[PDB]
RNA sequence: AGAGGGCGUGAAACCGUUAAGAGGUAAACGGGUGGGGUCCGCGCAGUCCGCCCGGAGGAUUCAACCCGGCGGCGGGUCCGGCCGUGUCGGCGGCCCGGCGGAUCUUUCCCGCGCGGGGGACCGUCCCCCGACCGGCGACCGGCCGCCGCCGGGCGCAUUUCCA
RNA sequence: ACCCACCCGACCCGUCUUGAAACACGGACCAAGGAGUCUAACACGUGCGCGAGUCGGGGGCUCGCACGAAAGCCGCCGUGG
RNA sequence: GGAGCGUCGGGCCCAUACCCGGCCGUCGCCGGCAGUCGAGAGUGGACGGGAGCGGCGGGGGCGGCGCGCGCGCGCGCCCGCCCCCGGAGCCCCGCGGACGCUACGCCGCGACGAGUAGGAGGGCCGCUGCGGUGAGCCUUGAAGCCUAGGGCGCGGGCCCGGG
């Protein structure tokens, strides 16, 4: 009976701990491996613009695919259409981020809450800083904080999304999975901006921190992450 | 005034009721007092029946 | 049943006692005071009590039969140990323990018999 | 008990639960059924169709007991009688079939709801329906008027 | 500030049964440990059950449970029932059941027991089977008080079948001005 | 050497002062128990800036040290000595207080069986 | 009489005085500190206790171990007998087992086709023993094992006490 | 928690009102009294009992009622609703 | 030579808004706990013959389903064992189970919290009287009254000291 059952316990606990093992190495060559992809991605836009140049010619590179969007004024006295809006991109609190996949359908959308957002084209830094500062996943319902893999595993495991890197990888190529890992990313609960805001009532392009600022939007990111 | 549903009901407390209010407080002691004359009858009919005829 | 009369019980007995936030409970053999189901002599089929002894010296340990409740006066059976102190224990645990006798209250009817073992000795300055 | 009821939550709070811009005044309708065609009108006719005006003939020096006349359905005749009538036949091989005298148990009409078990009976009683008799009549049985 | 609405927040649905009684208490007890514990979805219906009042648990006929029985297939099963079992005057071969009811009335009880079957109590159930395997889980119907027939599109309004409340049905209460087309209209 | 209690937390209380009732300084026929002002215009029930301040649930006590005494130990209102061998197998976390109405040749016998069973009584140095 | 003839208790508004503190934006109020008072807890070191351990001092008696008694727990062999659930056998209580029935019979009896009582019948409730099974907190008796208490023995590398 | 000081805040409550600190009304101060009740009828919700039934009255039988003008029972148990 | 007006910089100031943290409450979790293994769980266990370093010789997949804390192993001596928690000594224990379990109890995670009229819930909030109950309290002093005394409660209020 005895050291029978005890041999056998002692087994799995070790069939576990290799199972851990062999996890935790393909999260590692995963990580190698979107670091291996992020540095062609960068290079390659790179590498098109000179040869464009080389030429008498003009690289104009890829529509952003994916955006950051930042509600900037509150709560009270909101327009019926736009306060919809704003609680289809979650966006019900003052200062929540969200990442937005960009198309037709959802442009025309931030441009019905044009006045009530400030929005952009997030950098891999602002996507990294955002998630792994301030990610937490929507679990059961319940806002909880991504403290190990296990947790986002648990939800996206079923996408070929294991681990943070996985995740944050998912958000910034907007691939086939994004909507379901940027939905379990609850929003993103960003504190005021340091060193202030231009003018919360305008637009950017006439001096204040409403709409499209395209690659701006990292500067407001660091200040308020 | 009625409101939204109900039976169209016409209670009978139109006429100066409550000067002729008959409580039944009695009633006990009626009941007892009965019995009590009643068992009179049946000692004074001596072997006659109690009920009657 | 115990949970039947428990639940007759758990608000209403003479021997309950509220008042000023907590809930007590002066039935006998019932050994920590609480308002519970696990502590409460009346209800179950076996019960511990630890009482202090009338003499004034040793504890008595109060076990109930099973024979026979129903039957109030044959039910408890008393036994005084007036012992040095940890043979006291010992034997309170051994009669919970090597019984198979209400192990949920052990513990509880050792702390007992330790505090009535505190509180029979001189006093202080 | 009035430790239960609601005024002992509204001491303190001024207009007592009836709203202080209206009030609780004494009869803002007019007391009753007042304003069945004027005012009130929209209750009493979605409420009470057919409240006002006349239908119908008068009847004067109506009394009950002449129109008695209580129903029992085919679906629980047997049940007027002990089992062992019904059981004591479903056996027996006479062809017997037990008397149902349903005016003994407090019925005048027999009408014919429900379904009846295959098992002969003679049924007495003071009026019959038509698809009550015939049900009867199948199970293999036999009506009986009386008076 | 957050714009959510507080206003449905709350579910409303019942925890525990409203009613004091002490045994009804004790299998509540026995059957929120079982619906946690097992997996059986059953002992969660049947604590649910449980706790709703006593309108809406309403009383299980035996002929309706006779022919929900009768269907193909559910043959050497346990029939369950929250509220009671009660007779039909108008049903006659009973065929020997298993029963489990929180109460079955008197004449229902001896012609079940007549006839060959078993009643349960829930507890005995529990011990029977925990996960309410091979059970057919039963009701009496919900919409058979009265009550509802007053219940709807209110009655003078057109094509409304609704009992209106009224003293005394007869020729003169209601049936004039707003039922006879001879009368001003009808609905 | 006083009887200590088992473990001896910071008690922090959210507010000390206690809320008093509106307009119970201007007058002696208002009391200082606490109403909720329930007038239309009314500084205080609107909560206007440099008011009397509204007793919320907001205040309430933190659950570990909900009506414990500075000692460290709750009250438990003994009324006779029967009623002390409850507090037996506590000791360490409540402390018997003797009742007003409690004769002082009684008070002086539930004394002295605390003692002996190490209650801590919270007014026993008082009748005499 | 700090109960004095409209006198038990003796609140508030209001007033007198005594004590303390303040005082040119009427007072009063909320928040925050500070100053002063009133008493209350201390300490004439508060270094607070509780386990266990090590040491050095004193202290009586036992734990361990058996022996004799008592009491309790639990156990199966259900061993023996009482106890009761479901089933089967006795048709055995059935008339020495009663009620109920629109089941029957007026072969009966009594009273006047009806009433009462028998007599069949059906439903329901009780004896006899055997068998199987849930052996069920429904109990006894022996046997076993364990625990506890008392009384014997065990004189001191054990045994508690005390500082 | 008694008093005093200082900084900051701070208009008088109740009320009708779209709007009250209002040049809107009530209010010198304190004590005690002081306003959603009971009956009937309906409705829906909920709890309990019984369930094709259910029912209790009214009456009757059981006590001088200490507690009783209760409690209990009734081929009245169902005339009847 | 602005403390004005127009255009613009840096820097700083503070809301009950935003962020992090504490604490109170409410809501939600098919939430947890009547006593058990187990953290992307992706089995466990008989039992029979045949055998053994064998294994299940499947993707630059970057991997999840299979591998390097053992499967067989050290001991008794190629054969036997691979044994029992009243004792594995325990990070898991399926033999028995809280310090915890007033199951109207206890415990854990999230989220949220303006409010007239109005609605609902909970009041170990409060008053007077009745059935029960506290071997309650009381001339060794009840009620009431007063108190720059000590405390509890968010609060309604309450408890203690002195008079
Ligand atoms: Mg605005
Ligand atoms: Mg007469
Ligand atoms: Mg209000
Ligand atoms: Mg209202
Ligand atoms: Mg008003
Ligand atoms: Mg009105
Ligand atoms: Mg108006
Ligand atoms: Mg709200
Ligand atoms: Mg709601
Ligand atoms: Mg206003
Ligand atoms: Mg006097
Ligand atoms: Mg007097
Ligand atoms: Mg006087
Ligand atoms: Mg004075
Ligand atoms: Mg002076
Ligand atoms: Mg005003
Ligand atoms: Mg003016
Ligand atoms: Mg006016
Ligand atoms: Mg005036
Ligand atoms: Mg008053
Ligand atoms: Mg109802
Ligand atoms: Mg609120």
């Amino acid at each position: 009976n005895f050291a029978e059952l005890k041999i056998k316990r002692l087994r799995k606990k070790f069939a576990q701990k290799m199972l851990r093992k062999a996890r935790r190495k393909l999260i590692y060559e995963k990580a190698k491996h979107y670091h291996k992809e992020y540095r062609q991605m960068y290079r390659t836009e790179i590498r098109m613009a000179r040869m464009a140049r080389k030429a008498g010619n003009f690289y104009v590179p890829a529509e952003p695919k994916l955006a950051f969007v930042i509600r900037i004024r509150g709560i009270n006295g909101v327009s019926p259409k736009v306060r919809k809006v704003l609680q289809l991109l979650r966006l019900r609190q003052i200062f929540n981020g969200t990442f937005v996949k960009l198309n037709k359908a959802s442009i025309n959308m931030l441009r019905i809450v044009e006045p009530y957002i400030a929005w952009g084209y997030p950098n891999l830094k602002s996507v990294n800083e955002l998630i792994y500062k301030r990610g937490y996943g929507k679990i059961n319902k319940k806002r909880i904080a991504l403290t190990d893999n296990a947790l986002i595993a648990r939800s996206l495991g079923k996408y070929g999304i294991i681990c943070m890197e996985d995740l944050i990888h998912e958000i910034y190529t907007v691939g086939k999975r994004f909507k379901e890992a940027n939905n379990f990313l609850w929003p993103f609960k960003l504190s005021s901006p340091r060193g202030g805001m231009k003018k919360k009532t305008t637009h950017f392009v006439e001096g204040e921190d409403a709409g499209n600022r395209e690659d701006q939007i990292n500067r407001l990111i660091r200040r308020m992450n | 005034a009625p409101s939204r549903n109900g039976m169209i009901l016409k209670p009978h407390f139109h006429k100066d009721w409550q000067r002729r209010v008959a409580t039944w407080f009695n009633q006990p002691a009626r009941k007892i007092r009965r019995r009590k004359a009643r068992q009179a009858r049946a000692r004074r009919i001596a072997p006659r029946p109690a009920s009657g005829p | 049943s115990a949970h039947l009369q428990w639940m007759v019980v758990r608000n209403c007995s003479s021997f309950l006692i509220k008042r000023n936030k907590q809930t007590y409970s002066t039935e006998p053999n019932n050994l920590k005071a609480r308002n519970s189901f696990r502590y409460n002599g009346l209800i179950h089929r076996k019960t511990v009590g630890v009482e202090p002894a009338a003499d004034g010296k040793g504890v008595v340990v109060v076990m109930k039969r099973r024979s026979g409740q129903r039957k109030p006066a044959t039910s408890y059976v008393r036994t005084t140990i007036n012992k040095n102190a940890r043979a006291t224990l010992s034997s309170i645990r051994h009669m919970i323990r090597k019984n198979k006798y209400h192990p949920d209250l052990r513990m509880a009817a050792i702390r007992r018999a330790s505090a009535i073992l505190r509180s029979q000795k001189p006093v202080m300055v | 008990p009035s430790r239960l009821r609601k005024t002992r939550k509204l001491r303190g709070h001024v207009s007592h639960g009836h709203g202080r811009i209206g009030k609780h005044r004494k009869h803002p309708g007019g007391r009753g059924n007042a304003g069945g065609m004027h005012h009130h009108r929209i209750n009493f006719d979605k409420y009470h169709p057919g409240y006002f005006g006349k239908v119908g003939m008068r009847h004067y020096h109506l009394k009950r007991n002449q129109s008695f006349c209580p129903t029992v359905n085919l679906d629980k005749l047997w049940t007027l009688v002990s089992e062992q009538t019904r059981v004591n036949a479903a056996k027996n091989k006479t062809g017997a079939a037990p008397i149902i005298d349903v005016v003994r148990s407090g019925y005048y009409k027999v009408l014919g709801k429900g379904k009846l078990p295959k098992q002969p009976v003679i049924v007495k009683a003071k009026f019959f329906s038509r698809r009550a008799e015939e049900k009867i009549k199948g199970v293999g049985g036999a009506c009986v008027l009386v008076a | 500030g957050v714009d959510i609405r507080h206003n449905k927040d709350r579910k409303v649905r019942r925890k525990e049964p409203k009613s004091q009684d002490i045994y009804l208490r004790l299998l509540v007890k026995l059957y929120r440990f079982l619906a946690r514990r097992t997996n059986s979805t059953f002992n969660q219906v049947v604590l649910k059950r449980l706790f709703m009042s006593r309108t809406n648990r309403p009383p299980l006929s035996l002929s309706r449970m006779i022919r929900k029985m009768k269907l193909p297939g559910r043959e050497g099963k346990t029939a369950v029932v929250v509220g009671t079992i009660t007779d039909d005057v108008r049903v006659q071969e009973v065929p020997k059941l298993k029963v489990c009811a929180l109460r079955v009335s008197s004449r229902a009880r001896s012609r079940i027991l007549k006839a060959g079957g078993k009643i349960l109590t829930f507890d005995q159930l529990a011990l029977d089977s925990p996960k309410g395997c091979g059970t057919v889980l039963l009701s009496g119907p919900r919409k058979g008080r009265e009550v509802y027939r007053h219940f709807g599109k209110a009655p003078g309004t057109p094509h409304s079948h609704t009992k209106p409340y009224v003293r005394s049905k007869g020729r003169k209460f209601e049936r004039a001005r707003g039922r006879r087309a001879s009368r001003g209209y009808k609905n | 050497a006083a009887l200590r209690p088992l473990v001896k937390p910071k008690i922090v209380k959210k507010r000390t002062k206690k809320f008093i009732r509106h307009q119970s300084d201007r007058y002696v026929k208002i009391k200082r128990n606490w109403r909720k002002p329930r007038g239309i215009d009314n500084r205080v029930r609107r909560r206007f800036k440099g008011q009397i301040l509204m007793p919320n649930i907001g205040y309430g006590s933190n659950k570990k040290t909900k009506h414990m005494l500075p000692s460290g130990f709750r009250k438990f209102l003994v009324h006779n000595v029967k009623e002390l061998e409850v507090l037996l197998m506590c000791n360490k976390s409540y402390c018997a207080e003797i009742a007003h109405n409690v004769s002082s040749k009684n008070r002086k016998a539930i004394v002295e069986r605390a003692a002996q069973l190490a209650i801590r009584v919270t007014n026993p140095n008082a009748r005499l």
